[PDB]
């Protein structure tokens, strides 16, 4: 396929990849409902479609077209494979385990999905509990159970129990033993063969809140280290918990940021220490480059380097830290801007 | 495509007839060894002759925190090595990193070491190095009296103790009246917080506080946070009065009446449409930090505390103890701009408005920091 420039012709995260993978000046085709210059790619994280944005080809020509992605069908790429470009289109596939988990507080719950390179909010449940009155509690009982009612619905319909390895509860306070208990019984009354054949692969865990980004907290629970820890996703809260607890003990050993980690690597400074952002997947080439590059240069010596998806909570918080972040093998002492807002 | 009320022709606050005096409030620190709840219990008793509520000639709301105007530590008199060091300290710490600014230190149980100048002076010492040297209360605004909580120089100078040998100073009653308050918050803008949302009857009730401002029976009430407005249908003021409207300070259990349930949340802030509650994505913030495990770096998502409402937060920062830094460590001082992850989140400056401004920082359980908002972006 691939000579020296060339094309390639090739599940819902392969739509992902693809989005990775994709390029402004590239060119694709496939069937559509009436070749193209990439302009635009638009991924619904929720996950069915990719929607690929003018006519480059043959016109039985210089007018719009979207593309709106096949799964199972295929389609055909087309100047630079960037080593980047190379590991995604090789990635998957070919391929290799995925992960139901329930994020909730009392009125409040957050149904995701979740795979090695994907996390997705199949449902958020955002629903007012009345307070208890002091002379009264049927509100409050009302509300609850409104919402235990809610989210059992939702997962029941979210969830296929014979795919997903775990299905994660997990609460700051009873929510999720009450919740646990609640599915079960409902489950039982009703007859619900997938959930009562899938009590096995449910475990309950503690969390500080029941807000998403609470999903770096577990999946890293000793509790779930056991069935996880080979994941993508358990890899990327660990190295970025590797990177605090250095950031901990030497604030000189731990830097994040461009024009930081740039520095970082024009020295000796950079190890076991590359934690990189997928969204580093800009239009201007000039700096798509150094990316690349500095991903190769990591990874010529002797140094892993972790290229974090945007959809995980561990990505989504590697970005809010700009992008990069790095680890260092020695104390650096130093004082540089980073270009940003 | 929506279409505002409009107002009524009805009543002015009318609070000012009834000639009231400001509603001062307070927090009461210090170990449980120090006479605190003597103290309380024996300005009540003396004010007995002539939550805990206390009139001079202002009024005293003291009330409790582990949104309120100044506040007082108070401590006793023993062999004072080790104690200063409980988690009054903590309490010390809070408070600053909050708005307050002014405490008043009651230097409780002189009497039992003879009314010694030289023992206030050694105390007042120890007290202003860690209230003033280690956490950042001005000089000007951390004021000393000394005191015996099984009555004292509390209310009256009218002891005839070998303490007013030496001591010019005012009672702790006096202290408590120099201190100004805001001026008169029944007429700034309406803010009124929201506490619990249910329905009933003919009405979607709601509970919470008028942080700001004034409300009465027939008005319009706009909430920033749905867009949608309503009618006071009924104001149950602070008892279960058949009050007619209410006043910043009162806590109220209103009835609304063209509004729909669900577009009403705890957390809300509503309003009138005149001077509205902005709602925001990102503020500034002078927070003030703790004792923390790892630091808060520059995008560390946190939880923010603030009325009912808890939500997830970014946090950017500006400078730490006035110098530009990539992490933010304990016991320390920063200028941070925060940015909600969840949409939109109205609230005000905490110079205009205390318990709308001032919010709780924290990571996974632990509490990191806490601050007022200082900008609205």
């Amino acid at each position: 396929i691939e000579k020296n420039s060339g094309w390639i012709t090739m599940e819902p995260e392969d739509m992902w990849h693809l989005y990775n993978i994709l390029q402004v000046g590239d060119q694709l085709k496939a069937s559509t409902v009436r070749r193209i210059l990439v302009e635009n790619m638009d991924f619904d994280t929720k996950a069915a479609q990719l929607h690929i944005k003018r006519t480059t080809e043959y016109h039985p020509m210089g007018s719009y077209h979207t593309l709106d992605l096949e799964l199972h069908r295929n389609f055909t790429l087309y100047n630079e494979w960037d080593a980047f470009a190379l590991d995604r289109v090789d990635a998957a596939c070919n391929p290799s385990a995925e992960i139901g988990a329930v994020v909730l507080d009392e009125g409040l719950a957050n149904i995701c999905l979740i795979t090695d390179y994907m996390t997705i909010l199949r449902q958020r449940i955002d629903q007012v509990i009345p307070r208890k009155r002091r002379g009264d509690s049927s509100a409050y009982q009302k509300g609850l159970d409104k919402f235990y009612d809610s989210v059992f619905q939702s997962i029941n319909s979210e969830f296929d129990f014979d795919k997903l390895k775990v299905v994660i509860l997990a609460s700051p306070g009873f929510v999720a033993r009450g919740l646990y208990d609640y599915i079960f019984s409902m489950a039982v009354k009703l007859d619900l063969k997938q959930i009562v054949k899938s009590k096995n692969k449910f475990v309950i865990l503690h969390s500080s809140t029941g807000h998403i980004h609470s999903l770096n907290e577990i999946l890293k629970d000793p509790a779930v280290e056991s069935k996880l820890a080979d994941t993508k996703y358990v890899q990327e809260i660990r190295v970025l918990n590797k990177f605090y607890d250095v950031m901990n003990e030497d604030d000189r050993k731990a830097w994040y940021g461009p024009n930081h980690v740039l520095k970082a690597f024009e020295l000796g400074a950079i190890g076991e220490l590359l934690i990189s952002d997928s969204l580093f997947r800009s239009s201007d080439i000039a700096t798509r480059k150094k990316w690349v590059s500095l991903v190769e240069g990591v990874k010529e010596i002797n140094c892993p380097v972790y290229i974090f998806s945007s959809l995980h909570e561990s990505g989504k918080q590697l970005d809010l830290l700009s992008g990069i972040a790095a680890i260092l093998t020695y104390p650096v002492d130093e004082e540089d801007i980073s270009e940003d807002e | 495509k929506k279409q505002n009320p409009t107002d009524l022709v009805s009543v002015p606050e009318i609070f000012e007839q009834s000639n009231p005096k400001p509603v001062v409030h307070l927090v009461v620190t210090g170990h449980v060894d120090s006479g605190k709840s003597t103290m309380l219990g024996r300005i009540m008793f003396e004010l007995g002759e002539i939550i805990g509520d206390a009139p001079g000639h202002r009024d005293f709301i003291s009330g409790m925190i582990a949104a309120v105007l100044v506040v007082d530590s108070s401590q006793n008199n023993f062999e004072r090595g080790f104690l200063e060091n409980g988690q009054t300290r903590e309490h010390a710490y809070l408070l600053r990193a909050l708005g307050i600014s002014e405490i008043v230190v009651s230097v409780n149980k002189l009497d039992l070491m003879s009314w010694s100048e030289d023992r206030f002076q050694e105390i007042k010492n120890i007290v202003s190095d860690f209230l003033i040297k280690m956490v950042g209360f001005k000089t000007s605004n951390v004021h000393f009296v000394p005191i015996s909580a099984i009555s004292g120089t509390n209310l009256i100078q009218k002891d005839s103790s070998d303490l007013y040998k030496w001591y010019k100073g005012p009672t702790l009653l006096s202290a408590l009246d120099q201190l100004v308050p805001p001026e008169k918050p029944y007429r700034k803008p309406l803010r009124l917080s929201i506490d619990d949302v249910y329905r009933s009857p003919r009405s979607v009730t709601v509970t919470g506080r008028v942080e700001a401002g004034n409300v009465q029976v027939n008005q319009v009430l706009y909430d920033v946070s749905s867009q949608e407005d309503a009618y006071v249908k009924n104001v149950i003021r602070n008892s279960d009065p058949s009050s007619t409207w209410a006043v910043a300070g009162d806590t109220v259990t209103l009835q609304l009446a063209d509004i729909e349930v669900n577009q009403l949340r705890p957390g809300d802030i509503l309003s009138n449409y005149e001077n509205p509650v902005r709602r925001v994505r990102s503020f500034v913030a002078e927070i003030q930090t703790f004792d923390i495990h790892g630091p808060i770096l520059s995008g560390s998502t946190l939880v923010l505390h603030l009325g009912r409402t808890v939500t997830s937060v970014s946090l950017k920062i500006v400078t730490v103890n006035n110098k530009r830094s990539r992490h933010i460590a304990s016991r320390k001082r920063a200028l941070v701009r925060i940015s909600f992850l969840d949409g939109l989140f109205p609230l005000c400056l905490a110079e205009e408005c205390p318990a709308l401004g001032r919010f709780i920082l924290r990571r996974s359980g632990d509490t990191v920091a806490a601050g007022i908002v200082k900008e609205l972006c």
